[PDB]
């Protein structure tokens, strides 16, 4: 989420599917958006 | 007389010790100043002693400059009182003036004596080779002392001699395993060296300031030679001087400005040699051409900002880069010596004595670490050198510089995949051109999709050696008057020479179209020599069949010439990308290169609006201020890339 | 030789190119040279109409050429953002909405350079 | 694993041929020939000081 963050596109639902598919772990869409707001907070990377 | 004046020279009084020193040792190193007489007088003394004697062997004197080899051999014709061509010769690239049995001492240049290895490796004709000006460190000189280190076990009777500058001569003796250094300290008219006490901000202004400090106050007759970096900082100093010369009053005497550099035309380079008349002062601006090449009479005062301009071949991407650097202490002391040519002279240096000791370097750059090594690896491999890292050379090329030259011979087909030099690779040693250029001539004859066009590829290849010094002024002004349909920078060269030929080689035609006539003489001499060596290999005979047996004289000619220059130059192709043109190599990525302002592809992309061709072949990737491209060639069809060089482009396309 | 025949021609090309999508760039390639010599030479009603014709052709082009012309198109649009003319404003909007879909134009270049001036005009 | 080419030390080959490049690629020839031998901008105007 952070490494690509500086030049990201508008579609968060396609990025939500790429992470969920290349890792083979199924996440609820409402559960994933909790962490997207947690990752929006993080300052140093 | 002349015999009376030879005793005046410094090396003559050291002669009687010097002969026993040569007869005892094998390799001797002479540490002498410029003007000591070690060039002229030394091989004369061996003939007077009877060195060559009854024997067939003759002395060779090697100099780096072709112009200096002819001019020194005129002096020895005067001193030994024999006409030039017999008993005193010179053998240079174009004007062999020798007798094969009556000429004793021949003053050939440095590139010549490497070529005699290619036929005869042991040098059976020579008893005493004297390298001269070995501190120049040309590419031909470093290989020549690298190969003559191996020949000394095979011949114990050959004498070798080296004339060198002072600071460089220590490093030579350790290379030849501590052979003795002889010394002749002959110096004429010493120079007083003036400094600035504090570092300056903008040296061009302080240069203009210091000329007026010499002009308004100092004694006459006095001339000024300044050393600017390149062309572009001479015209800016030429223009800013012309304003202030007029604005100053009518009482001050006239000042003349006469720029010199290599690419400036011959008609203006003769203006320095004219003696300036009374009541006027000659100021000369110059690049490096003043310090070593030629002699301007009357130069008392020399202003030296201390900057040279040098090119470092970056071997990964394969590009030269040409930057401004602070020059070494060796080249500064050569610049001050141009002052004391006639009488005592001043030398003004725009820097401090603290910076001159602690910031500047001793030796500038060995030229073999700089330049491209694709030509000499094939020279070494044909002389049976199996091991190149362990080759006993003075200053090693870096391993990427030496790796890139081994892939580049493998692409062209010179080296077999087992490492053996092939049939084609033996020809490239013979031709007097690069290994890239001699494959262009080879697919111009034999290759089945490019036959018959060898009569035109000799014309272009001859023109590409002289592309800096063709046009007087801007190119497109001279390009448009010749013809108006050229879309590539190569086909203009085929057309300018063909119309200069049908004008029966006129001098007056060149001044009509703003082309340097002296350069076109040199292109004609290069063309005739490439035509001899293509007869002698036999490419001319296989050429002429493919025009008679297959008639092709239409507009397919300029599509076969394009096909030949891909097989010769296959790493040099770019591709049109989003920013601009990008280099198409597999190891080197896109460098976002831009067409140079001189080229015909720059006129057609800005002054007109031709849509850019998707691939462009270039001849030279250099970066002065930006990664540029020179001598471009439009490739229209993409499938010419796969068909001509499939060993690279079957992958990348 | 007349200018209002030259302007009505360029509006017709932008109509034909938009009804043709995604096809036909072989046909439309022969007109790209006179449109860019009109864009660099001119101002006003010829500039805004020639730019509109070129802007509708960008979608029919191939990636390599679509990125090269879009880069040339964005320098004119940034030079001409202040313009009060309705005919030029309507061309800026057409070029923005086509050149958004080109992969050369990054999301970060739009946020720093283009979008703070789009929303204030 | 690694490719190593040694030179013959002292009748001619017309061309490299398509097959040869397939075995030894063009990138591989630069390393392998060495390994067989045993490898394993200044501003516009200033003085030489001019801080």
């Amino acid at each position: 989420l952070k490494e690509n963050e500086e030049n990201e596109d508008g579609n968060i639902e396609e990025r939500k599917e790429k992470i969920q598919h290349e890792l083979g772990i199924n996440i609820d869409s409402l559960k994933f958006n909790e962490l997207v707001k947690l990752m929006k907070n993080i300052t140093d990377y | 007389t002349i015999q009376e004046a030879r005793k005046l020279l410094p090396v003559h009084q050291y002669k009687d010790e010097l002969l026993q020193e040569i007869k005892k040792n094998q390799v001797l190193i002479i540490m002498g100043e410029t003007g000591s007489g070690k060039t002229t007088q030394l091989p004369q003394y061996l003939v007077e002693d009877g060195f060559t004697d009854q024997g067939k062997l003759q002395i060779a004197i090697t100099q780096p400059r072709r112009v200096a080899a002819t001019s020194v051999a005129a002096r020895v014709a005067d001193e030994m009182n024999v006409v030039l061509g017999k008993e005193v010769g010179y053998q240079i690239r174009f004007e062999d003036k020798t007798t094969p049995n009556k000429t004793v001492l021949k003053y050939m240049t440095d590139g010549m004596l490497l070529r005699e290895f290619l036929t005869d490796s042991k040098l059976s004709k020579y008893s005493c080779i004297m390298i001269d000006e070995a501190h120049e460190r040309t590419l031909a000189t470093d290989i020549l002392i690298g190969l003559l280190k191996d020949i000394l076990p095979q011949r114990p009777t050959l004498k070798l001699l080296i004339s060198s500058a002072t600071m460089n001569a220590k490093k030579f003796s350790e290379f030849f395993d501590n052979c003795p250094i002889f010394n002749v300290p002959g110096r004429r008219y010493p120079v007083d060296i003036h400094y600035t006490l504090q570092p300056e901000a903008n040296y061009i202004h302080a240069a203009i300031t210091t000329i007026f400090q010499i002009h308004t106050t100092q004694s006459l007759p006095g001339d000024i030679l300044v050393f600017l970096t390149g062309q572009e900082e001479i015209e800016r100093t030429k223009t800013k001087l012309e304003e202030i010369m007029s604005k100053l009053g009518s009482r001050t005497k006239q000042m003349i400005i006469t720029p010199i550099y290599a690419n400036l035309p011959q008609e203006q380079q003769l203006k320095i040699f004219q003696p300036t008349p009374e009541n006027c002062r000659k100021v000369v601006l110059a690049t490096n051409i003043a310090e070593t090449s030629l002699t301007i009479d009357g130069i008392r005062y020399v202003i030296d900002p201390g900057f040279v301009k040098e090119n470092s071949y970056v071997p990964s991407t394969g590009m030269t880069q040409l930057l401004t650097v602070p020059c070494s202490r060796a080249s500064v002391d050569q610049r001050a010596g141009r002052a004391g040519r006639v009488g005592p002279g001043k030398c003004f240096r725009i820097f401090t004595k603290w910076s001159y000791l602690h910031e500047l370097e001793l030796m500038p750059k060995p030229e073999i670490t700089r330049t491209n090594l694709s030509n000499t690896v094939l020279l070494l491999l044909s002389l049976g050198v199996t091991d190149l890292i362990k080759f006993p050379l003075m200053d090693k090329p870096s391993i990427p510089t030496l790796r890139k030259s081994l892939e580049n011979l493998y692409i062209l087909g010179a080296l077999n995949s087992k490492g053996t030099i092939t049939r084609l690779g033996k020809m490239m040693c013979e031709f007097p051109c690069e290994p890239e250029f001699a494959k262009v001539l080879y697919t111009a004859a034999t290759h089945e999709q490019c036959q018959g066009v060898l009569e035109e590829c000799l014309t272009i290849v001859s023109m590409l050696h002289e592309t800096p010094s063709l046009f007087i002024g801007q190119k497109r002004d001279a390009a448009a008057s010749v013809l108006s349909e050229v879309e590539s920078d190569h086909i203009l060269y085929l057309e300018i020479f063909n119309q200069w030929r049908n004008s029966k080689f006129s001098r007056s035609w060149c001044q009509d179209h703003k082309i340097q006539f002296k350069t076109m003489l040199r292109v004609r001499n290069i063309r005739n020599q490439l035509f001899r060596c293509s007869e002698k290999v036999g490419l001319v005979e296989k050429n002429d069949q493919a025009r008679m047996k297959i008639g092709n004289i239409a507009g397919y000619i300029n599509a076969r010439i394009t096909r030949c220059f891909i097989s010769g130059f296959p790493m040099n192709i770019v591709q049109l990308g989003p920013t601009g043109y990008q280099t198409m190599g597999r190891s080197s990525g896109g460098l976002n290169v831009s067409v140079h302002p001189t080229s015909i592809l720059f006129v057609n992309h800005k002054e007109k609006a031709q849509r850019p061709s998707k691939y462009v072949l270039y001849q030279q990737l250099m970066l002065t201020s930006k990664e540029f491209i020179r001598d471009c060639l439009v490739i229209p069809k993409e499938e010419w890339l796969i068909d001509m060089v499939p060993q690279i482009f079957k992958d990348l396309i | 030789d007349h200018v209002p025949v030259r302007i009505v021609t360029a509006h017709t090309l932008s109509t034909l190119a938009e009804n043709s999508y995604p096809y036909g760039i072989e046909v439309f390639n022969v007109v790209l040279e006179p449109l860019w010599k009109g864009i660099r030479s001119h101002r006003g009603k010829v500039l805004s109409s020639f730019l509109k014709a070129v802007g509708s052709m960008i979608p029919l082009m191939d990636p390599e050429y679509a990125g090269y012309y879009t880069t040339e198109a964005m320098r004119i649009i940034r030079r001409e953002f202040d313009s009060p003319d309705d005919e030029m404003k309507k061309t800026i909007l057409l070029v923005l909405q086509k050149c958004s879909a080109v992969e050369s134009i990054t999301p970060k270049f739009l946020r720093e350079e283009i979008a703070p001036e789009f929303f204030q005009k | 694993k690694k490719l190593v080419i040694k030179l013959s030390e002292n009748p001619l080959v017309e061309y490299v041929t398509e097959k040869e490049y397939n075995e030894v690629p063009v990138e591989e020839f630069g390393d392998a020939l060495l390994r067989g031998m045993g490898w394993e901008i200044h501003p516009d105007g200033l003085g030489i000081g001019a801080k």
